[PDB]
């Protein structure tokens, strides 16, 4: 019965801060560790104190720095806060290698000792930036390991992925794609996450005209515990994590599902409200509420999962069902027909103080694999091909002993992952 | 973390006196050393700029470098000399005499192995290395040819450290020495070949900012000196302060430098405005970003409208939406991509500090890398085919002894180095 | 049993400003929504606040921004809201393509939107100017996109047509020549209101010599709540929107039924007052409780419903409809004969706090097809040929493209418009 | 929705300041800036006119242009020069002179390039432009030299914005210059060609008002200015402000020009009173209808019974009943329709506005566009030929750089100006 999460990267540990704060909502989790009353996330001391299985990984000090100086860090033992000293200056190559391989090994062995800790291993679940030095290279020496380690444990990993628009480094699309490659190989499902999706989504929806990665990150922790700390808390219909897998991977290099979240409704707009099952799914099917820019019309549907939350009743999620089937605009793939799980749990959908939601009475998020998600690895793909064109800013790995070809490979096994959308869209 | 600050020539020390008073009253730092400030960032990252001795006191990890004590003299018998220990003050006499032969050739030299001893000395005692920054005048003999001696045997020490240097690049309207453009290229030959990263600082510029925006009346060097160091302090504070889009300078120049040999800095600074309007001017990113895009807030004399950029760092400080960054970042790069590098389409790189700075609300530096950089090196050339003609003033240097295929080389490689902005150009 | 109002342009948003007061009135709702106890018009949540189910367009954000500053803007949610931000210009053009073309996906989407809410679509009733850009231009825009999607729900049109005398604008005629086409094309009725009817209405039954839009939407939101409120609500002879349809338009071409309303009387009149269904119905027939300036006279008359409120007898109503065949001077065609259908509801006749008529007992309108109408078409079939024999103005939409052919297809369909009366009026 | 006022000129400087003291009390603003009002009003519909800058902070959105300091400075000496940023005052030294080949031709040309960057920059701060408005005299070589570089220029930017432009037509009392209707058909030929509507103004008309009907004694130009702005005002007031016939400016225009080269306008304003009147007369909507059909309140010497009007614009501020509105408006065309354009049946225009005056109980400006402002074209074209035939001080511009051909065919087309409203008045 438990599982570990691991943060990795700024923008892991970030979701992480919000991650933890979720979870001690979910419960009513003091500073302390007071909690009665759950233990998936958390593991139990005898003085009542309850902390989090889970793991930070930061290679330079200043974001745990952050954590151990704010709340929580009660509940946040040293084992868990890893902290190198000196930086993996944006590249795969020291992530990965020159740096990463030396913290690697203290960060394995905390591993080690908390699932030795854990009893029940359902696996481990990854935040983590896909373009980044130690979000992406680190976590990528990090995967290869743990898939040694821990050969049958469930490895979900939530990447985020860059806005094709908005950049922050030059050398990102550089260091995903050696990434990329990496995370798939070893990864059981990867999620991907951008940024810009979410920003129009707290505009929007939630009429938010000042996001920052900390509210944005409550958005995605509110999501992924739906998905998770609820799959784990009993239900309607409980479903678990590796049933998901089950349930989720058609191919086996299946798997990059899609999340979306379709009651984000600020808390002005909550006056009318009201979202029925049928409404909050319809609204699931709509690009504006999907997390990533991308354009689920014209992807074909392999997948479609639908993750419930409070004041649901089967009948009428079937009907709901049906009124998606009707409303079709859903080009959904012969191969499967009609495949879509749905989960249901009892437990009300929570919100944060300190959130801009509104309380909902009911929540869905759906889960899906499509063929779309292409697209944004071709975005990718060009400007990849461009920068190795003329070779820019490859003395920075180069330095560090990368080989041409080790880039143009990974290139390569990226029109793969592209070639695995097109071999499933393309066949009925 | 830690960062060496090494001060030299007559403009390196007067410039980093004015640094290091900025950086004091960041940290809240009296002049005779104690601590007073009041954040927890005045406190915790100190580490990175001053040694903590007992009693409360911080010592800036720093070294004053010249063949004359004048300059030093000056500051250590004024305000803030009192927070230099007396192994910071490393000189000799006589000078060079504006004599880049005789500070890198000749005699600064034997100062610079005591410099660098004391700086050893100093490498021992730090924790974690992230690199060395100078501070100097290209055309100056022990700015720059001292300094130049002093980097490139840094380097040799130190090959992972980031080795980078603020210069000063002569001004038209500025001379003083006749070769004083000599001084450059043959510092330029060096620097280009011995620095990961370089800024260039303009003068002229510098008053054009002084008076044009600031309407400023009387520019002496400190407040000159001034502007730039709100600069310096704007780039390296965010390293040091936690934030969200930290960017590590190494980091950075990672992310600058497409091409081994090109590591020219574009500084400008963005909260450039005068008193009066004060009272008139809304303060949001895009206002930043206005003044930030605007040529005329540029610390050096290259335009870059006429160049192209191949990268443009975007430095930030306070509590501003990502959003709103992110939005405006990419408003820029969608109003004038031409003046952009064709094969990077996001050629802007932003850097969020969290940490706002000390009265304003937000703050924010502009840094590039641009080819419009290469009209500056022109002008060096164009002077130096002159004097070289006609060996004026060079029996100096010759006496020193350098020889003339050495300045020629030195030359051929700066026609290299703007050749290589011609490469990436067009 | 819903159906959906939309208010396109200042002067439909004017009239919905006295509509949804009216609706208020109807039940007695609160401006947070309260109201107990009636969803045709509103749809309910679990708060218990019911929101109207209409659509507010203005490409300028000033008439809904005095909309969300006013009373009932706890009732309006900003999905309705529809501002845009710059204008329209007076000009079909740029209403119908340049500036509504842009705005209009998001109003269909929001109308879609409302229509999925919806249970039991009859379908959706427009309000707007015949002369304006966006009350016309937009309107016929979103006229087209709501038939193809729409196909067989009801659409009804609100249109005011401009006095023949009273002008506010040079291109008026302009603009309504091109209008008045597309909206036959896919109305399935329109109504057609006459400010200065309207005007000697207010000086001349209400006595009311001061006469705003505020005062005049008043009467005229009256008189459609008695059109619509009622004919959902049940009566004594409940007849349905449909069922006009169906009984309002002999031809497919049909359809321009004018309603006049016959008690509008001051409360000073109404002391004496007495009026009797038969009274009120011959005050129905007077040329001056027409509502548009057109004289029943001299036209055929084709259809005529009335539709009664509070008390009533069809025996009585019977004996009334005898005296208006003695009565006659009513020149009905041949075609149908007697076609005279009425509707009785038993709810009586509302008056509005702030208005200034008198609490009637009973209250009759009339709705009538009539060849008389052609002539107000007539006079602006005149207009529009002196404006472009000099081309005058045209440029303002040549400029935006329009075709000078397009201007003179339209008044030939315009022409066919007038045949339409002759044809009727014609043949016996 | 915002407006970009633009005062240029000896002029164009000295009417816009009366411009904005107006604008400014109606929206209860200090002259230093902040904000006291308090109506709805006067808070939400800033925008058009104001930057809202921290601390509330309203900054004018106009930029005041000359190659003089001189009537700016005194601006910025006196009351509320203290609400005009710095950025605002865009001049050089020295003036042309009057000369309008040295405005638009070549000096001032200089200016105006700065004068149009900040223009961008405002552009740039601008969420919404509605347009740009013009204040100047047309016979001036800064107001209307300059600018008509200024509008030739920002069209070329914003074709789809408001070009309106107030000018100043020639007075026969009061010239200045002996070109003085040189340089208005010089600027005409640009005028009418670049923009989309102008005003005109004629001071002797002015003064008519002032004494004949106002009789007051003393006019300055200040308080005729004052006359002007409060039509200036009530036309685009209502634009920002709610109403009930909202005549956007550019849905007027439209629904004024029906003809692209015909774009000059006819103010005039309604509650025109002397004091003395105020015991005894009644204001209603008839009553300001007297007053707007009255020719005698006309803006501009040209007189509406002797021209035929194509179109008129009736500004209503107040709440009026919109029969009493419409059947006044009405019967003035009742009355004297043979005034008007006769292929147009309706050629008077409401727009109401239910927002009232501030003090007024209501308020109306009358707008028209009749074919009677043809007359000052020919006062125009008449002084020109006299000068014209002997050169008269045309080698002033001459030197500048004007050829003849060029006065010709400026002249050829005020020539065709006249004759476009021949073709219209019968
Ligand atoms: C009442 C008030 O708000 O005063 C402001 C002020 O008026 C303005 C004009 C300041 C002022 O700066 C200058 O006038 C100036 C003088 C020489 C060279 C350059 C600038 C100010 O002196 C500078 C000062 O800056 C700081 O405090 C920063 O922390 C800055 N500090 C220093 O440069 C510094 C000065 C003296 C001693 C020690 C440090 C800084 C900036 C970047 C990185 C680190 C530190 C500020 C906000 C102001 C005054 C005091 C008037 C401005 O500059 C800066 C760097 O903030 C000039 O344009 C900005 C806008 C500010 O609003
Ligand atoms: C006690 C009282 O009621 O005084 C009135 C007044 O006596 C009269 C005579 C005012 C007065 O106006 C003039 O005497 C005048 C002076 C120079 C040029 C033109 C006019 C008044 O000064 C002007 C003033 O106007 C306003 O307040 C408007 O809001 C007007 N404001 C300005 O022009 C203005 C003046 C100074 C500073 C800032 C603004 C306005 C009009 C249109 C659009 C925007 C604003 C008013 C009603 C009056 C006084 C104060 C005596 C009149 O004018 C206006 C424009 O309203 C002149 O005929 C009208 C009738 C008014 O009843
Ligand atoms: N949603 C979200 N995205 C983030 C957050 N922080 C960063 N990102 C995104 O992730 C990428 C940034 O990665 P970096 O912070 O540069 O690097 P890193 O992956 O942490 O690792 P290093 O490069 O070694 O520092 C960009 O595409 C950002 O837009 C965050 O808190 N939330
Ligand atoms: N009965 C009534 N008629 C109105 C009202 N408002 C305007 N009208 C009439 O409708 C026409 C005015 O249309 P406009 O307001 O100019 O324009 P619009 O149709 O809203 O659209 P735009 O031209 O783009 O602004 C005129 O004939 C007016 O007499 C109103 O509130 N009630
Ligand atoms: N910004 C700036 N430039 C300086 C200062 N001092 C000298 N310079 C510039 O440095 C050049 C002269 O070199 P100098 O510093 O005297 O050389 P050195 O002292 O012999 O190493 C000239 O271009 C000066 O403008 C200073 O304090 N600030
Ligand atoms: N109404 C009005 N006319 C003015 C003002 N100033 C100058 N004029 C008129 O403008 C003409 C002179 O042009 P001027 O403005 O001096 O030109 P410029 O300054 O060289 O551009 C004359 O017909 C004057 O009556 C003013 O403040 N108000
Ligand atoms: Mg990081
Ligand atoms: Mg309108």
């Amino acid at each position: 019965r438990e599982c570990i999460s691991i943060h990795v990267g700024q923008a892991g540990v970030q979701i992480g801060n919000a991650c933890w704060e979720l979870y001690c909502l979910e419960h009513g989790i003091q500073p302390d560790g007071q909690m009665p009353s759950f233990n998936t996330f958390f593991s139990e001391t005898g003085a009542g104190k309850h902390v989090p299985r889970a793991v930070f990984v930061d290679l330079e000090p200043t974001v745990i720095d952050e954590v151990r100086t704010g709340t929580y860090r009660q509940l946040f033992h040293p084992e868990q806060l890893i902290t190198g000293k000196e930086d993996a200056a944006n590249n795969y190559a020291r992530g990965h290698y020159t740096i990463g391989k030396e913290i690697i090994d203290l960060v394995l062995d905390r591993i080690r000792k908390l699932a030795d800790q854990c009893t029940g291993l359902q696996g481990f679940s990854v935040f983590h930036s896909f373009g980044g030095g130690t979000g992406s290279g680190f976590t990528s020496l990090l995967m290869e390991r743990l898939s040694v380690d821990y050969g049958k444990k469930s490895k979900l990993e939530f990447s985020i992925y860059p806005a094709p628009q908005v950049s922050t480094a030059v050398v990102e699309p550089y260091n995903s794609i050696l990434t990329t490659h990496t995370t798939l190989e070893h990864s059981d499902c990867a999620f991907m996450v951008d940024n810009e999706a979410i920003y129009d989504i707290c505009r929007r929806n939630l009429d938010i005209e000042r996001p920052t990665y900390t509210n944005l990150n409550r958005l995605i922790g509110q999501i992924v515990s739906s998905i998770t700390a609820s799959l784990r808390f009993d239900g309607a219909l409980n479903v678990d994590l590796t049933e998901f897998q089950t349930n989720l991977v058609p191919y086996p290099r299946g798997h990059f599902p899609l999340a979306t979240y379709a009651p984000v409704i600020s808390a002005e707009k909550a006056y009318h409200e009201q979202l029925s099952v049928a409404e909050i799914t319809n609204a699931c099917f709509e690009p504006a509420n999907q997390m990533v820019k991308c354009d689920p019309r014209h992807g074909k549907y392999m997948a479609c999962c639908l993750l419930y939350r409070g004041d649901v009743v089967p009948k009428d999620v079937n009907a709901a069902i049906a009124t998606i089937k009707t409303k079709r605009t859903i080009q959904f793939v012969d191969w499967c027909p009609t495949g879509f799980k749905v989960g249901i749990n009892y437990e009300p959908p929570t919100v944060v103080p300190g959130g801009d939601l509104a309380k909902v009475q009911r929540a869905v998020c759906m889960l899906s694999n499509t063929t779309a998600i292409a697209e944004a690895w071709a975005r990718l793909d060009h400007k990849f091909d461009l920068m190795y064109a003329k070779r820019a800013f490859v003395h920075w790995y180069v330095g560090e002993g990368m080989e041409e070809g080790e880039f143009s490979e990974a290139r390569e096994d990226m029109a793969a992952l592209e070639k695995d959308y097109e071999e499933v869209g393309v066949d009925s | 973390r830690e960062i060496v600050h090494i001060q030299a020539g007559q403009c390196g020390n007067q410039i980093g006196a004015k640094f290091w008073e900025v950086i004091s009253d960041e940290h809240g730092i009296d002049p005779t050393g104690s601590y007073h400030g009041d954040s927890d960032l005045q406190l915790e990252r100190i580490n990175v700029y001053y040694n903590e001795a007992a009693g409360n006191k911080y010592v800036p990890r720093a070294i004053l470098v010249d063949l004359e004590p004048g300059t030093m003299d000056s500051v250590r018998s004024g305000p803030f000399g009192q927070i230099f220990r007396p192994d910071n003050f490393v000189f000799g006499q006589s000078g060079a005499g504006n004599n880049w032969a005789k500070g890198h050739y000749t005699e600064g030299a034997e100062l610079v192995d005591s410099v660098l001893d004391v700086v050893r000395k100093e490498s021992e005692s730090c924790d974690c290395l992230q690199g060395f920054q100078l501070t100097h005048s290209l055309g100056g003999g022990t700015g720059s040819g001292m300094g130049t001696l002093l980097i490139s045997k840094i380097r040799e020490e130190y090959p992972d450290r980031i080795m980078n240097t603020f210069s000063v690049v002569p001004s038209p309207k500025v001379s003083d020495t006749v070769v004083e453009p000599y001084n450059a290229t043959l510092s330029v030959h060096q620097l280009v070949e011995n620095t990961d990263e370089t800024y260039c600082i303009d003068n002229e510029a510098l008053y054009d900012i002084c008076f044009r925006t600031l309407k400023l009346t009387t520019p002496t060097y400190g407040d000159l000196n001034h502007l730039v160091s709100a600069t310096m302090s704007g780039v390296t504070t965010c390293l040091r302060f936690p934030g969200q889009l930290n960017a590590d300078l190494r980091k950075l120049a990672v992310n600058m430098v497409p091409f081994p040999r090109l590591h020219f800095f574009m500084p400008g600074f963005a909260p450039l405005t005068s008193r009066g309007s004060q009272q008139y001017r809304a303060l949001t990113v895009p206002e930043l970003t206005q003044q930030m895009f605007d040529a005329k807030n540029m610390m050096a004399a290259c335009d870059p409208r006429h160049g192209r950029y191949l990268t443009v760092a975007a430095v930030f400080r306070g509590r501003m939406s990502m959003k709103e960054v992110d939005e405006q970042m990419l408003n820029v790069q969608n109003k004038n991509s031409s003046y952009f590098v064709e094969w990077i389409p996001n050629n802007v790189k932003t850097a969020v500090c969290d940490i706002p700075p000390r009265g304003l609300k937000m703050s924010a530096t502009f840094i590039g890398n641009s080819t419009a950089i290469q009209e500056l090196f022109k002008r060096i050339s164009e002077q130096f085919t002159a004097m070289f003609r006609r060996k004026a003033f060079l029996h100096w240097y010759t006496g020193e002894g350098m020889d003339e295929m050495e300045f020629t080389e030195a030359e051929s490689n700066m026609n290299d180095l703007v050749s290589e902005y011609q490469q990436y150009q067009d």
